[PDB]
């Protein structure tokens, strides 16, 4: 149930001693290492051609946040603040009120993307699949406050990526 | 004469590239920098061992200087004496290396 | 039910031991080749 | 007309050093299962040009130097010596055909430690000075086996003339009578140029870290000129090619292919090994290479006498 | 005019040479170092863009702040930033370097590295993937490509 790495006694007959001396004087293991490096020289490299070739992602991937809608245009978020209660970094800021048709909707849905730990506890706390963490990972900004998303930005990310988000949820909702 | 021209050309091209490398980015007006090391201000502690390896280099380099006329000395007609003195010089360099060994002179830079 | 499972007979065997495949001549043979190269050069 | 010959020596030196950086990045790429530069030019052929233009407009690092004069002199000396090591090289005809070209190269390479020493003292960093002293001690250590191996080989040549070394190897490569000298020579040239696994100026500060991007690039290109030069010298010395005097370009193609393969062998050794500790390559020199080198020097003195194979003087 | 054309072409040349030979100094502070190492790994391979792996801080062109910046190390970050030769850029990688992140309300964390150094590219994630960091590096190259140093110099 255990083994001994490096508890070998080398043989002391003249054959093995001359083998070790040919190793010492003729650099045999150094030629072995050069052979392995030469062997990778003639392999096809593993290098993909970014940005034209992309790293393989799964439908579970946790990238940029998006507030989703129903198939009527009504936003799914009914202001229940479960996502900001579960949010481990307190990135989500929510304020709500009844709007003009009496519906329970948010007036503030902020996510600080520089507090966010991208763990997706918000999209699994969400009872109506409103907040999701979509598939976009290429959204680097030049300014810090461009990573401070309000409700308008998140609803626009939903409208932007919904054709992809719905299919990813369609792939993974039977595991959830 | 061609050697002196070649040395002057190599030295002039080196000095020209060093002048360009020290004065082409001086033309920019980048910014003044205030800018207020593993040792902070401790004086450089002397190593006896670096001096000993440099002196061992110097003495073996003198023995090499003695060894350098051997490709000419093999052409002599007193070959027994020449071979004896060549083997004696390389043997005395080997005895110098052996004494440098056995009195622990080649240690911690072995 | 449909769940991520191994196949019916399981997966095949997986190598996990050391394989340094022991290549090269003997020490006697390598010193013989080196001394023979020296003798050809000297001749 | 001779000045044209000097320029056609030393401008292709700078171009070959420029593209050696690309070849190193590409070959080290594919040996590390990745690619090297292939975006900047087609197949990355504009990477050295882009990098030269980047380094020559980077801000000067502006050090406080202990000496301004030696801080200027160390790149000048490095580039001058790295360009003058090429002029006796018979490929098939040297620029300067001199009778003692081997000893000339050994002397001008022995002078190359002053650039390291002067740049280390010209910096105000004491740790940079310690690194410079370690690099100088390493280089002067391996110069001993350079001189003695080189003497033991030229005992088969007859003279210090580099062009005679082609005549010496017309029937056989000189690596056949002197492969132990060749392998200790090759590792000693690997340790002269501070090349991996002997690069302790990148093992955890370099002697030339206080220089700006321009002058450090000049040190870097002097180092790669030394690398290509020592590979050409090792090719001339142990792998001497066929030379038809009516068709000199056959020798030029042949030594060029062999010197390229030997420079790529430097690139392939740095893609394979960890570094030595400093005392370990001191142990490699003083306790391993130097006793074998003295023993083989005795052997290559006594061997042309005992076989009646003393080479001619002329 | 002729002078505007000449300084435009020289701007294009020097911006090409700078964005095609970016040398990074990576502050491997925390978990984002692992993903910078994956951006150097053979799948993504920053070295084919001319972006070398681990240039020394006194020759690097861009400081990738990859990890959490604590209060005990913020003067070391600023000292390495002050030792970089110009033009120097700063990529902020990941949430703790961007805004404090999961340690934003901590007593010992600098709430974003932009309180310490000026920042050019904010690369979001915890960690951002190696592909997302390589996206940020290519966006930094695009930011260098549209610089107008000599055109503004000629117009001043
Ligand atoms: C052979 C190896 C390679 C050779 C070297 C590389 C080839 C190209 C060399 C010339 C490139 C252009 C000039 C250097 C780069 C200037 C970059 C820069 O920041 O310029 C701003 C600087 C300063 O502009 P500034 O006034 O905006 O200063 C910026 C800094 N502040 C505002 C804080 C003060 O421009 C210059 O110094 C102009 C230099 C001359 C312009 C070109 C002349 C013709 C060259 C041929
Ligand atoms: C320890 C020294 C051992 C070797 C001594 C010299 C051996 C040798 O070959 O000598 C012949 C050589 C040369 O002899 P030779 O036989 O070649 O002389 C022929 C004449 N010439 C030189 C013109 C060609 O030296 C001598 O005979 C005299 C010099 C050495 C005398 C002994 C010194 C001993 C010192 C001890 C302390
Ligand atoms: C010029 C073209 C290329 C030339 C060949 C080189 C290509 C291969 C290069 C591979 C990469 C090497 C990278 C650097 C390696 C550094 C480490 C290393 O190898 O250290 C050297 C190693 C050091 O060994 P070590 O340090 O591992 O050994 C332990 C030593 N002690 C116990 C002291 C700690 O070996 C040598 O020093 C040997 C040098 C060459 C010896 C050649 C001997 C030839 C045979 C002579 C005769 C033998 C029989 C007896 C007499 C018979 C008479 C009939
Ligand atoms: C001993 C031999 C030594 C050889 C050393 C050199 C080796 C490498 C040789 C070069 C390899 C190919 C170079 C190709 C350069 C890129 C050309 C290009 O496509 O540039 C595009 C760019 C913008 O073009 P644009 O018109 O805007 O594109 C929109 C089109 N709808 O347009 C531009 O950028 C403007 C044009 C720039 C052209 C630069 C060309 C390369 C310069 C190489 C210098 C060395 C040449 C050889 C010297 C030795 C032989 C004499
Ligand atoms: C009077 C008018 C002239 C005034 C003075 C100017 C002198 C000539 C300077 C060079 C030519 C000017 C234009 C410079 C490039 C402008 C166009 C450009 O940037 O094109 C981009 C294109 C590659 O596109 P990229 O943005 O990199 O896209 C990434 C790939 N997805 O880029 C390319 O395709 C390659 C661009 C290469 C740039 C030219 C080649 C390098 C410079 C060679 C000459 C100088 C250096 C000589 C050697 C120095 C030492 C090695
Ligand atoms: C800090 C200062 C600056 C540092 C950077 C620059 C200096 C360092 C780099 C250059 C070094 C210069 C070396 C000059 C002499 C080299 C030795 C030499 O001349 O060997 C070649 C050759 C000997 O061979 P052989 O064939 O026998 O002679 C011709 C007979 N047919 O002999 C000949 O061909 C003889 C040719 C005529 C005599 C040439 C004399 C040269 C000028 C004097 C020395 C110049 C260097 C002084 C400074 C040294 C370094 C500080
Ligand atoms: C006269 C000037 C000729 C061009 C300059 C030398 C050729 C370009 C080398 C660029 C370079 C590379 C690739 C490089 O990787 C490197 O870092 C180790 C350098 O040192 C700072 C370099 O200089
Ligand atoms: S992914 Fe996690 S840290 Fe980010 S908003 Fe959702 S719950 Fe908060
Ligand atoms: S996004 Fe979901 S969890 Fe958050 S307040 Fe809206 S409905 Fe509730
Ligand atoms: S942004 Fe996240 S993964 Fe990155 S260093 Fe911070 S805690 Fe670690």
């Amino acid at each position: 149930t255990y083994k001994y790495v490096n508890l070998r006694e080398p043989s002391m007959d003249m054959k093995s001693v001359t083998d070790r001396a040919a190793q010492t004087l003729l650099w045999t293991e150094l030629i072995r290492g050069l052979g392995m490096t030469l062997s990778y020289l003639f392999r096809e490299p593993a290098t993909i051609n970014y940005p034209f070739e992309k790293g393989p992602l799964s439908p579970r991937f946790r990238g940029e946040h998006a507030l989703r809608r129903y198939p009527s245009g009504e936003e799914r978020c009914i202001a229940c603040k479960l996502c900001e209660a579960v949010c481990p970094a307190q990135a989500i800021t929510i304020e709500a009120e009844p709007r003009a048709d009496g519906s329970r909707r948010t007036t503030r849905y902020d996510i600080d993307m520089t507090k966010c730990i991208y763990c997706g506890f918000c999209q699994e706390a969400c009872p109506v699949d409103a907040i999701v963490e979509g598939p976009n990972f290429e959204f680097s900004t030049e300014t810090h406050e461009e990573l401070l998303y309000n409700k308008e930005k998140l609803l626009n990310n939903g409208d932007k990526w919904e054709a992809e988000i719905a299919a990813n949820i369609q792939a993974d909702y039977l595991y959830r | 004469m061609n050697l002196m021209i070649t040395l002057l050309t190599n030295f002039t091209l080196a000095t020209l590239l060093v002048t360009i490398a020290f004065w082409l980015p001086q033309l920019n007006v980048y910014s003044e920098k205030t800018s207020p090391d593993p040792m902070g201000s401790a004086r450089l502690p002397f190593s006896m061992k670096f001096f000993l390896v440099a002196i061992t280099f110097l003495l073996f380099d003198l023995e090499i200087a003695l060894l350098l006329p051997l490709p000419w000395a093999s052409q002599t007609t007193n070959l027994n004496t020449m071979l004896t003195m060549a083997l004696l010089l390389i043997f005395l360099l080997a005895v110098s290396l052996a004494y440098e060994w056995t009195q622990k002179g080649l240690e911690w830079t072995e | 039910v449909k769940q991520d499972m191994p196949p019916v007979g399981g997966y095949g065997p997986i190598d996990y031991k050391r394989n340094l495949p022991r290549r090269g001549l003997s020490g006697y043979s390598m010193f013989a080749v080196g001394i023979g190269a020296l003798l050809f050069g000297y001749w | 007309m001779f000045m044209i010959n000097v320029l056609t020596l030393i401008i292709p030196i700078l171009l070959a050093v420029a593209f050696l950086t690309l070849v190193e990045r590409k070959v080290l790429g594919y040996m590390q299962f990745r690619k090297g530069p292939n975006v900047v030019g087609p197949y990355g052929l504009l990477q050295p040009i882009a990098d030269a233009i980047k380094l020559f407009i980077k801000e000067p690092l502006r050090p406080a130097t202990s000496s301004i004069s030696m801080f200027i002199l160390a790149p000048i000396l490095a580039l001058t010596l790295a360009l003058t090591m090429w002029i006796p090289l018979p490929m098939p005809y040297p620029l300067i055909n001199m009778n003692l070209g081997v000893l000339f190269m050994l002397a001008m390479s022995s002078l190359a430690v002053y650039s390291i020493l002067w740049s280390g003292w010209a910096s105000n960093s004491k740790y940079a000075l310690i690194g410079a002293l370690r690099a100088v001690a390493q280089t002067i250590s391996y110069e001993v086996t350079l001189a003695i191996i080189l003497l033991s080989v030229l005992l088969m040549n007859g003279s210090f003339t580099l062009s005679t070394l082609i005549i010496t190897q017309e029937q056989v490569w000189l690596i056949f009578p002197a492969w132990p000298l060749a392998m200790m020579w090759f590792i000693s040239t690997l340790a002269e140029t501070n090349r991996a696994p002997f690069d302790l100026t990148e093992g955890e500060s370099g002697f030339n870290v206080e220089y700006a991007a321009g002058p450090f690039a000049l040190f870097f290109m002097a180092e790669y000129a030394n690398i290509i030069m020592m590979n050409i010298f090792t090719t001339t010395l142990f792998l001497g090619a066929f030379h038809n005097p009516y068709m000199p370009e056959l020798y030029t193609i042949n030594f060029t292919i062999k010197s390229l393969l030997l420079s790529i062998t430097f690139l392939w050794i740095r893609a394979s090994y960890p570094r030595f500790r400093y005392d370990q390559l001191m142990h490699l020199l003083w306790k391993n290479f130097l006793p074998l080198t003295l023993a083989l020097c005795m052997w290559h003195v006594s061997l042309p006498i005992l076989l009646s194979s003393i080479p001619p003087q002329t | 005019s002729r002078g505007e054309y000449v300084v435009a072409k020289l701007d294009d040349l020097i911006n090409w040479a700078r964005r095609s030979s970016l040398w990074p100094m990576t502050f491997g502070l925390a978990c984002c170092a692992v993903e910078m190492m994956h951006m150097a790994a053979p799948r993504y391979d920053m070295d084919r863009f001319g972006v070398v792996f681990r240039a020394s801080p006194r020759q690097s062109d861009v400081m990738i702040v990859a990890g959490t910046l604590t209060n005990k190390m913020a003067p070391a970050l600023r000292k390495v930033y002050d030792q970089m030769p110009e033009p120097r850029y700063v990529v902020s990688m990941g949430s703790c370097a961007n805004g404090g992140g999961y340690y934003h309300y901590s007593y010992s964390v600098v709430r974003g590295c932009d309180r310490i150094v000026p920042v050019d590219i904010y690369v979001p994630g915890c960690p951002p993937t190696a592909e997302a960091l390589l996206y940020g590096i290519l966006q930094l190259q695009k930011k260098i490509k549209r610089e107008k140093r000599l055109r503004i110099w000629y117009r001043r």
